């Protein structure tokens, strides 16, 4: 079965983030929603273990 | 605990105990000098389970691994520079010398050592440890990597189930994949200052597979600890400002590298911009809105198409048959007694160089990658430059050491106490261009003898022969009497 | 659909078989990174330990090979493009040139067989397999031509054939490629615990392009379509170790020229150019007509400009000045008439290309470009120039040298003379050498014996005492303990 995100993220918010911090906001987005997918998987598993 | 490292692990964990097991308390600094960057561990008294350690590794490669990024991939655009290669190249040449029928830096065993028996097998050992790089045919890359990277490490490789036998090669570990790293795991009162191991490992990622040139292609995933003994490495001390900041040589070029190539450039744009000539044609047109006005621009800036392009392959002009035109026949109608519309020439990128400013810098850049002055007899030049070529031999080779008193603890040919009182000296010896030896001596022999000559009138007056050896040929006692002896021989 | 090889290249593709059936059974196992320094490209594939017919394989070779491989034809018309241009070819000349001569009446590059054999019929044997090398290269006619283009891409790759029914005796003259079709990458499909640290044999694939779709010049083909994957054991080639900051993304010995040399050029042009725009006079003639519109002003202009009209051309074949009757005016003797009491009808000037250089940066330029290109640059005794040269041309041969030891160790391994084994546990040294220039190589030993005689004449009055004659050949003359001996011995023979 399968698992996907989108960020999809604006224009002005890159070059803010930019402006303010030095971020990028692409590859922190990148990373957040690679990390969604491996947490919410291992959670899947967990609640398998509990559901059987 | 990965696999991969488990006889690493073993020996790790073997001088850890020692270091446990010694006086090395008392300590207000960690004791530790250059190269990894140290971490701050939980310290459960003394403990860090593996674990923790997981946690401790990532939290020691994240804040860092960036700079590391920046400096190696620096230098690697330095390296690609004009009169930058060179410096590497000829301090590559001199630092690596290997020529026909000559050695390769090998193991000189001409101090005291256990037994001769051992000698001689930690020779042929050497050997393969440098076959095992095919330093012969790249050991010049091996070491120009190293120079221009700051920085070697190299994954060592196991069987492990027969560790005599089951003895490989190295991997360079990839740079800027891994992290050397320290770890300070132990309590005492007002801060930690006991028998801290150190650890000294290195922090993997798996990153390391890149791809997409001067890109940032990066996945999620977890992390790899290596063991100390897992790694054979050199580096050059060279640090920035502050912390374990390790930079390279090529550092130095940083600045003025890029000055110089932003000041080519920008003689190079003075030259080329207003190179053709310039010129604003100007008509003015007004009773129309602009849509129309411009129709009477049109009657000039469609008719005056001076299309008299230059080919770029054959120095010819595009569609001017024939051969030449003597001299070009313009005019302009005037609606009116006024003056208004003209050509309005502007000035260009005048000669004037004086090519002498950036002679400057790039004359000082050029020494600044410290390299001889002699480079586009035997002086204080030459001689400072060997010693740094020494100097960078001396630190390199490390990486030929670590292997070896790996490979014969593993197989028996040494004992890991005969080791530590060896070295002290189980050094290394390297070839070193005899064309320029042979001239250097030369030169030290003419003077020998012009010295020999003009003492000649008082050798047997105020000074002695015994003494002319060893003060103008710099013979030792023993060496005189060799020759002595010789001499007489060859008399019949 | 698990296609393989056309069957051509089958028996090449069993060597390979053989070749990676045992490094499959090798301890180069529990590496985190691949155990590989240059060459082909590597890359992560399908973790699926034997799933490697000609489909599967394609879609990961392609995919591996594909970003950059764009680049890479570029960089091959880039470096060609500069061999193309003049003070960049030359230096080229030069380097492939000394590294490969061919004298009159001597010898040309040859193996050397020097180490111990298990019998001498051995080195006749391979010597007159090399021998053969060079008939299935022509070496003798063309191996410069082929350093020539290797030098410049930094690398060279040929097609081996067998019979095939015989291919023991089926070693045959080589197809040089051009690597504008030829792809080669690494392929890993193991995988264990935090990736892939088994031993990888990554199979060395070569993929063989078919239509000509890229080009540098016209006269280019339709859509190539498919490709063909091809074993490396077919594959004789070389290259260099200069490769860019990423992958295997190899570059030529004349990468590092490519910004001065097209920076040079491009100065080149504007000084030429700054000199002919504007050479000749400029102006604009200006009429002042009152009261019409361009259709009928222009009879005013026409009036004026094409009376006043100097019909002149240059004969650039000729230098004259085209049909000018009389030969030369004393004066450019012009009017202009002014319909109105006022001083506005004019004539605007323009500057000319005056020639005022200062022309230095182009030299600052040349100079750059000169060396970027490889000195010496002493061409427009011996010196370090000299010798760093000759270092870098030893260079140059060793990897080169290559086009020759593997067709060579492949024969006499495809014919059955030596094992496999038994090459790799002997050489240890292979080493193929060149002939170089008599001319220099006297004169730079004739100036290195005369210091050595010069110092054995300052000896002279001392040695009776102070140096032994051995010291002084040992140490002036260079001499090996035997080399003494045998002159001693020659010495006291001559006396009759």
């Amino acid at each position: 079965k399968s698992r996907q995100l989108k960020a999809a993220y604006s224009i002005e918010l890159a070059q803010d983030l930019r402006a303010v911090h030095g971020m990028d906001a692409d590859a922190e987005l990148s990373g957040i929603l690679a990390t969604e997918i491996m947490l919410e998987i291992n959670r899947e598993v967990v609640d398998w273990i509990n559901y059987s | 605990v990965l696999s991969l490292f488990a006889p690493w692990a073993k020996m790790d964990e073997r001088n850890f105990k020692d270091q446990e097991k010694e006086d090395l308390v008392s300590i207000t600094a960690p004791k530790l000098d250059d190269g990894a960057r140290e971490f701050e561990v939980s310290s459960n008294e003394a403990a860090s389970p593996y674990n923790a350690a997981f946690q401790t590794i990532f939290g020691s490669y994240e804040p860092g691994m960036k700079t590391t990024r920046e400096l190696i991939d620096t230098y690697r655009n330095l390296m690609n520079n004009y009169e930058v290669d060179n410096a590497v190249s000829e301090i590559v040449s001199d630092a690596i010398v290997y020529e026909d029928d000559t050695e390769v830096v090998a193991l000189n065993l001409d101090k005291s050592k256990f037994s001769p028996k051992i000698k001689n097998m930690m020779l042929d050992e050497f050997s393969d440890v440098l076959n095992h790089l095919s330093f012969q045919r790249k050991g010049s890359d091996h070491f120009r990597r190293w120079y221009v990277d700051s920085r070697i490490f190299f994954h060592k490789i196991i069987d492990p189930k027969r560790p005599k036998e089951g003895i490989k090669e190295l991997r360079r570990l990839d740079p800027r994949q891994v992290q050397y790293v320290r770890e300070i795991i132990t309590e005492t009162e007002a801060g930690t200052k006991i028998v801290k191991g150190y650890k000294e490992y290195f922090i993997y990622d798996t990153a390391h597979e890149s791809y997409a040139c001067d890109g940032r292609m990066y996945e999620a995933g977890t992390k790899i600890k290596i063991p100390k003994a897992a790694v054979v490495y050199a580096h050059s001390g060279l640090v920035d400002c502050c912390g374990k900041n390790i930079i390279g040589y090529l550092h130095r070029a940083v600045k003025p590298a890029n000055q110089l190539k932003l000041l080519e450039d920008a003689v190079v744009i003075y030259r080329i911009t207003r190179a053709p000539d310039r010129r604003v044609w100007y008509v003015d047109t007004g009773n129309m809105p602009a849509r129309k006005a411009a129709e009477h621009m049109q009657h000039v800036m469609n008719t005056m198409k001076n299309r008299v392009v230059y080919d770029a392959s054959t120095g010819k002009i595009k569609n001017q048959q024939h051969n030449m035109s003597m001299t070009e026949d313009y005019w302009l109608q005037r609606r009116d007694g006024k003056a208004v519309t003209e050509v309005d020439t502007l000035p260009g990128a005048d000669n004037t160089g004086n090519m002498e400013d950036i002679r400057w810098f790039r004359q000082a850049l050029y020494m600044a990658l410290r390299v001889p002055l002699s480079r586009i007899s035997i002086t204080r030049d030459e001689l400072t430059f060997a010693k740094f070529i020494r100097e960078l031999q001396h630190k390199f080779e490390e990486v030929f050491l670590d292997p070896l008193k790996t490979n014969l603890l593993l197989k028996g040919i040494i004992t890991e106490d005969e080791w530590n009182d060896e070295i002290n000296n189980i050094k290394i010896e390297f070839h070193r261009d005899s064309y320029f030896a042979e001239l250097k001596e030369a030169e030290i022999l003419e003077r020998r003898i012009n010295m020999l000559t003009m003492a000649e009138p008082f050798i047997g007056k105020y000074i002695s022969h015994r003494t002319a050896m060893k003060d103008i040929l710099q013979m030792t006692d023993e060496e005189i009497e060799q020759e002595a002896k010789q001499i007489e021989e060859e008399s019949k």
